[PDB]
């Protein structure tokens, strides 16, 4: 009734602090995965060069 | 009974009905002669393409066919042809080049190219040996843009002679196209590499010499003649009759195609 009572409530802010940087840390691990993925595609000039020497031009 | 196919790649309706004719006129019958796209023996291919299935496009200068002018001259021109896709797909010749440009794996093109300049050198160091002469000439275009497929061309085609033990001398295309119509008795043997300039050349020669028949070796293992003139097409199958054991009626379409070049039908 009194003693067990006095210690969770001494405890409730340290707990409350760490929980709060924990979801911090989790969303800052979340956002610094994200990679914006440039792709290289092949250029169409030398498609149409190779169309040219298919004409035998 | 028996067959002989016939190819028709860039040649005019006017040459095919001629060679239907003489074939015709000629055999009476015996031999029946079917139209196609692709085969390896007991063929005629009419045109100046170069058909679907031919590894070695090989021309000498007959001596019974010898013109005036080139009487006396033996030089044998053996044109290197890579395998031929569909039309529509981008041909090897072409493939071996820029996909290196673009970035592609080229393995697969390569080991195929290398395939079919062995065969080609193969085939053009027996007739060099068979001659006789010791040292074989390569034709490669100059061009920037061919800046890869001849030079694979070079490294198989010196590395299967010298093997061999004869020797190689690289030229480019002008200067042994004027030598060679100018002053063909220099030349022995000429292997060509595979371009639209060397076609060209092959065809200049086996029309200047006289109207000649060229000789196409396949891959399933044969020889096809191939024509693409009145007079060449009638040598053309005045030998595959002589291939097919017809002896008389090949020396007659020979005599005809002599006389009258552009009417052999008729006169025979």
């Amino acid at each position: 009734d009194i003693m067990v009572p006095s210690f969770v409530y001494n405890k409730l802010p340290v707990i409350h602090f760490l929980q709060e940087k924990r979801a911090e840390q989790k969303l800052r691990r979340v956002l610094d995965e994200t990679y914006t993925e440039w792709t290289e595609e092949l250029d169409q000039a030398h498609v149409t060069d190779a169309i040219t020497r298919s004409l035998n031009i | 009974s028996k067959q002989l196919t016939f190819i028709s790649a860039g040649a005019t309706a006017a040459v095919l009905q001629s060679a239907s004719a003489i074939v015709s006129k000629v055999a009476g019958g015996r031999v029946q002669t079917k139209t196609a796209k692709e085969a390896g023996r007991h063929a005629v291919v009419v045109g100046p393409e170069t058909p679907i299935g031919v590894h070695t496009a090989v021309t000498e200068v007959p001596k019974s066919a010898q013109d005036p002018l080139f009487s006396g001259v033996s030089t044998v021109v053996v044109r290197a042809v890579l395998p031929r896709a569909a039309p529509d797909s981008v041909q090897l010749r072409d493939a071996l080049d820029v996909y290196a440009s673009a970035g592609i794996d080229t393995k697969e093109e390569v080991r195929s190219a290398t395939e079919a300049f062995k065969k080609s050198a193969e085939v053009a160091v027996g007739k060099a040996k068979a001659k006789g002469v010791k040292r074989i000439v390569l034709v490669v275009k100059q061009a920037s843009k061919h800046n890869c497929i001849n030079e694979l061309f070079k490294k198989i085609s010196t590395e299967t002679i010298e093997s061999a033990g004869l020797t190689t001398e690289v030229v480019g295309t002008a200067a042994v196209a004027n030598q060679l119509i100018v002053n063909p008795e220099s030349l022995g043997v000429v292997l060509l590499n595979d371009v639209a300039a060397t076609e060209q050349i092959e065809l200049a020669f086996a029309g200047v010499v006289g109207g000649v028949s060229r000789v196409y070796h396949t891959v399933e293992g044969g020889k096809i003649s191939a024509g693409h003139s009145f007079k060449s097409v009638a040598l053309a199958v005045a030998q595959e009759l002589r291939e097919l054991g017809l002896s008389s009626e090949a020396d007659k379409v020979e005599a005809a195609a002599s006389k009258n070049p552009r009417a052999v039908v008729s006169a025979l």
